């Protein structure tokens, strides 16, 4: 079991770590049919999604997707410093797999 | 940064909690405030423990018990001497004043003073270190316009206040008031975003 | 996949963007039968609803509708600036499809 | 569809608006069997409940009853001004049907 | 319907009202199997639990038990003054049935 | 039924108490498949996980795992002092079973 986000990320294909060390600049959330997703940006212009749930996610990932939207919504509002994001880079925008917050 | 300021105040911690912080005696006027100082919309603080203790020794010498609150820096604060300049009436005080007072979360902790003897620091649970440490005092250029001199005072026709003179200055007092009210509204709104967002970081959509 | 709220909105019929760049003036919610909904306003008098769930909504939107109402209440209480709303304009009040928040 | 709480309340025969324009003085909740409810009061003595879920509620109300209790607890802890309550006045204490919050 | 915690509490056998008028001193929660509970204490040493869900509980109580744990957590974290608890006194530690918060 | 985290911890095999009296230094959360976990650290170097829900868990533990990750996030973002953690020490990182917060 990985002890940090970087080791976690390395277990998967098509991922990379972005190091932001910055708060989230924008949080966007949608309930539109087939676009039930969130999108975050940072001030350097970097953009990331939490994906619409589908068959690329296993059942166990379904609740974790919901938790990530809770977390990103409140991280945004709380201005918490995002250390790193682990994301799938086979998607546009890049899709979040993991986040770490620290100061 | 993580600089701290200090204020002697006879109001106990339980009252500070209930009030939402250290509040001023609402008229908001720095000039008038500067002429423990908490009138006209601002609350005074000192740049050192020993300073605040001395202020309390002479002003609150009479209360069996008072408190020295330790306070973080944030953009609700003005260096009085920088904002008022040569017209700072008591510039030996080295005062930093909090416009609308000091919200509870900006309070790091407090010492108890009993019969002149300072205790033994009590940490405030409401404090948010990362938030307040990433904040500083307001630059004086945010305060020049809230200086709050009378419309006739020579400051409004002099640098730097000449370029920040509220309408009618140099209803001047009307505008000084509404600019301070606006500043305080905008400031408090940021603090409630921070504390009340924290209070809602328990929400878990999936579980129900 | 869309990168921001504007492009997202443009994917649907009967939608438009409202740019508010302001906090929510009022939050209303109801558990009254057939009116299980939320209504928000802004100081400019603009009024928006999160729709009562119904046959116009597909199953995947139901969870998102619930998250959106929370999101509005949270934004109301923290006085957070709402940048944009994407809404369906074939409804009265206009019905929220998505929200962006940027400081 | 109604644009505000007043208009929403008037669609029901057994309801009334209370205007409080004040924060909640006390919040009470119970998990005792057959009393899984909340009760709030105001400074002026006015007392309101969120009813236990029962046969008088349709399915769509069940989730909304849970959200209302969420809303009241957070409203209480943040000292949010409650503007109006729409309540059923054929219950004692009157039973909350909707809430509005405005500064 | 009861209008307060004291009257609510008196509808049950083996319950009594505790009066704290104080913030929670400590909040403890476990995910350990068979000990899925919460324990709070006050600075006078008084200790209370929200019980592990079991046979003594009817279905309508399952969500209220979960809600009470949410409530005790945020209370503790916000330093909210607890007024009274209704407790079952035939359990050790005394098991919470209800809570009121007021200043 | 135990009255504190220390007595609770001692009921299980391969656990131990960690006394931290410190706020959480970092919070990490993942929705990646089979790594649906959270990891926290403290400034003294210690790292802990909430485990991926698995077959070591009974069904009553599932909701409690979710609650615990909720608890760690609000603790992190409110800088709540963690008093003690009860953890399983046959896991790397050590796995959280219970948390206590005071002071
Ligand atoms: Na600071």
């Amino acid at each position: 079991t990985p002890q940090n986000i970087t080791d976690l990320c390395a277990e998967y294909h098509n991922t990379q770590i972005h190091t932001l060390n910055d708060k989230i600049f924008s949080y966007t959330e949608s309930l539109a049919g087939k676009r039930e997703m969130a999108i975050i940006t940072f001030k350097n212009g970097a953009t990331f999604q939490v994906e619409v749930p589908g068959s690329q996610h296993i059942d166990s990932q379904k609740k974790a997707i919901e938790r990530m939207k809770d977390t990103l919504r409140i991280a945004y509002l709380t201005e918490a410093k995002v250390e790193k994001l682990c994301v799938w880079n086979n998607k546009t925008p890049h899709a979040i797999a993991a986040i770490s917050m620290a100061n | 940064n993580d600089d701290k300021l200090y204020r002697a105040d006879s109001r106990p911690p339980d009252e500070i909690k209930q009030s939402g912080g250290l509040m001023p005696r609402m008229n908001i006027n720095l000039y008038d405030h500067a002429r423990v100082r908490h009138d006209d919309g601002y609350v005074s603080t000192s740049i050192s423990l020993r300073s605040a203790h001395l202020v309390g020794q002479t002003i609150l010498s009479g209360h069996s018990t008072y408190y020295i609150y330790v306070i973080a820096t944030a953009p609700n604060m003005f260096n009085v001497n920088d904002v008022l300049g040569a017209y700072s009436p008591h510039p030996d005080e080295q005062e930093v004043s909090a416009l609308g007072g000091i919200p509870y979360s900006q309070i790091y902790g407090w010492y108890r003073v009993h019969f002149g003897v300072l205790d033994q620091l009590h940490r405030n649970r409401g404090y948010r270190d990362r938030y307040y440490s990433n904040l500083d005092i307001a630059p004086a250029a945010d305060g020049y316009g809230l200086a709050g001199f009378p419309p006739e005072h020579r400051a409004w026709r002099e640098e730097p206040w000449i370029h920040h003179a509220p309408p009618g200055c140099g209803t001047c007092d009307e505008k000084t008031q509404s600019l301070g009210v606006k500043f305080l509204d905008e400031y408090q709104s940021k603090v409630k975003r921070q504390i009340f967002s924290g209070y809602q970081s328990d929400i878990d959509t999936h579980n129900r």
